[PDB]
DNA sequence: GGGACAGCGCGTACGTGCGTTTAAGCGGTGCTAGAGCTGTCTACGACCAATTGAGCGGCCTCGGCACCGGGATTCTCCAGGG
DNA sequence: CCTGGAGAATCCCGGTGCCGAGGCCGCTCAATTGGTCGTAGACAGCTCTAGCACCGCTTAAACGCACGTACGCGCTGTCCCC
């Protein structure tokens, strides 16, 4: 395999619906075309940082796949951390 | 003369910026740390080391919050801050908790 | 091992072997008593007292860098500071960290202006 | 007897800004703020190698654990140069003798 | 013009003005330190409330480090602990 | 003061640059998505180039490159310079 | 109007400045801190002689004008008097040097 | 406090398309099922650091005083008035 | 025209020099052990093929959910003395 090489093609085709339900689960009411662009924005900007903290666990343990454990690690060291997925 | 309205603030914004200094006055700050202490501890000593230590960090944290809620007032139209900015920017900042 | 030779005192610094400026002895006679780990091995204390040489050296010569545009030959906290608060980089580090007798970048907004929601103005930097 | 001993970082970091810039001084007042920044952050890299060790059930620290430390703290320039630094003088040491 | 003619105070501490000596001018240097360009009036009470609940917090962990030690004296290096925990690590105060 | 490692390596090919190798095929005008392209087919074209030029230095032996490697990259790629000949 | 050439005109009096000159038109020193750069990635401690940069210049000079020359033909194809990547991306396919 | 002052906060009537189910048909990514070696920490032996204190002599810092640049008035021009 | 900030001559901050102090950084040996370099034996995870009904994904679209527009005050901003 290996044949796709740049990341130029996006596949985070997010869900208006779900930003929706996401915004109306947090109390929004009135959503703006504007808004869609950046809350994938948002979203991908704290992938980003939160993955970084993963991938340098995982080549510290010579791994190929991360492990939920590896995740709590990255997540605990940013704020923000998960209960039931690690320990 | 006479200095309308807003005419000196830009002025003190480009005065305390560039200075060192505290803006909290001494003599009332220590009898505020000693009192606040006394309830949680009654027989108590304080250096001066930690009088200056508590004020910077107090100072700097109403500073840091000050260019927040001016951020929360220039969202809305009123160069005024309001406590509406203060109490929000509590709430985000997470100090509200 | 079989090192009975001319010298059997002090040949070199475990820093100075490599020309390091902090002392690594230092960092190695107290790692262990912060219980972080048992069986430290030499690499840790050789790299922890580069990476924090690189990180002091970028920081004082920034420092002098600000000291310089201010006229003075000492390095006040308001150098450090501004130093700090001029870097994306180094902005995320020390971000909510309080700097005695230190000082705050002179910010300003537009609407601060006199002219309304406009911040034109004449060669004014910033 | 006056003799305890207080770990300053003081006389290091002067001697490293003289190196860099022979004409440049450093108050002395200045010199706590760079003494506290080391300690914090080798606090910070110490406490993240000794995290990786848990974690991989490992009961030794070396250069790779650092090296692991350094890029989860420092961001994309500051790591890499940090890196670099690090790599240079473990490998310098095994040489210099 | 002569004498107090309203509003004079003779009377300095004795259980009162620990908090109340944060006056408005005070506030303002503060304010404009961050950068402002207008307060509202009710801004002075809430900033000693806020201000109160900052020194509070940290406080209470610092006697809590002194007691620990078996200790009367409070010194920059336990303020400076609680600081940390709470994110606003603060230098200088080191040694 | 001072921005970041660097800068106009691969920027320095600004929208004159080209323009006037647009003007040299006898366009008009351009989108503005070229000048982001241009760049990308120049840095393809030039890497292809430049592992071979390199190549032929590494078996020479030295850290030196010389237009005889160019040329013999660029003879073998179907792109043959009769330039800078001896 | 202050006399000003047309946007679609000014390329003609550009045309016959090229169309009659021989010359390189990509910047020397920009050119050269690239071909440096791009060493790193495959082969770090080199050097490179003056004559080697331009000659690899004079490749993309011929590459790009190459390039514009036949996608001009493309654009003529496709009714618009612009030339688009979309162009370019086609003249890079048929021409080989896509892949 | 007391009037003008500029948008944008609701809600119309109407187009534009993407949304969650429903059969069904060739695959994916962990768990085993095996072994051969790397990592990883146990014993040795003549010593290597780097730590702990002590006499001597030569060196570094706040003090003051000359400068040259920053704080004050008195005119020069960019700000709404004729 | 004053407004309210900026420039060249007087005045306040960083510098240099010399003294005895008494601890610090630089070597200096002692002594048992202790990490890195070789082997040990046991099981864990990483790649590639299997079973059989799930799951996600796209168009079939015509009623209702909000940004653009005009109105109306209604709150706030600023200028003026003690």
């Amino acid at each position: 395999k290996r044949h796709r090489k740049v990341l130029r093609d996006n596949i985070q085709g997010i869900t208006k619906p779900a930003i929706r339900r996401l915004a109306r689960r947090g109390g929004v009411k009135r959503i703006s075309g504007l808004i869609y662009e950046e809350t994938r924005g948002v979203l991908k900007v704290f992938l980003e940082n939160v993955i970084r903290d993963a991938v340098t666990y995982t080549e510290h343990a010579k791994r190929k796949t991360v492990t939920a454990m590896d995740v709590v690690y990255a997540l605990k060291r940013q704020g923000r951390t998960l209960y039931g997925f690690g320990g | 003369h006479r200095y309308r309205p807003g005419t000196v603030a830009l002025r003190e914004i480009r005065r305390y910026q560039k200075s060192t200094e505290l803006l909290i006055r001494k003599l009332p700050f220590q009898r505020l740390v000693r009192e606040i202490a006394q309830d949680f501890k009654t027989d108590l000593r304080f250096q001066s080391s930690a009088v200056m230590a508590l004020q910077e960090a107090s100072e700097a944290y109403l500073v840091a919050l000050f260019e927040d809620t001016n951020l929360c007032a220039i969202h809305a139209k009123r160069v005024t801050i309001m406590p509406k900015d203060i109490q929000l920017a509590r709430r985000i900042r997470g100090e509200r908790a | 091992g079989k090192q009975g030779g001319k010298t059997r005192a002090k040949a070199k610094t475990r820093s100075s072997r490599a020309g390091l400026q902090f002392p690594v002895g230092r960092v190695h006679r107290l790692l262990r008593k912060g219980n972080y780990a048992e069986r430290v091995g030499a690499g840790a204390p050789v790299y922890l007292a580069a990476v924090l040489e690189y990180l002091t050296a970028e920081i004082l010569e920034l420092a002098g860098n600000a000291a310089r545009d201010n006229k003075k030959t000492r390095i006040i906290p308001r150098h450090l500071q501004l130093a700090v608060r001029n870097d994306e980089e180094l902005n995320k580090l020390l971000g909510r960290v309080t700097i005695a007798q230190g000082g705050v970048l002179p910010n300003i907004q537009s609407v601060l202006l006199p002219k309304k929601t406009e911040s034109s103005k004449s060669a004014k930097s910033k | 007897r006056r003799k305890s001993r207080k770990e300053s970082y003081a006389i290091y970091v002067y001697k490293v800004l003289k190196q860099v810039h022979p004409d440049t001084g450093i108050s002395s007042k200045a010199m706590s703020i760079m003494n506290s920044f080391v300690n914090d952050v080798f606090e910070r890299i110490a406490g993240e190698a000794s995290r990786l060790a848990h974690y991989n059930k490992r009961s030794t620290i070396t250069s790779r654990e650092i090296q692991t430390a350094v890029r989860l703290l420092l961001p994309g320039e500051l790591a890499k140069h940090a890196v670099s630094e690090g790599t240079k003088a473990v490998t310098k040491y095994t040489s210099a003798k």
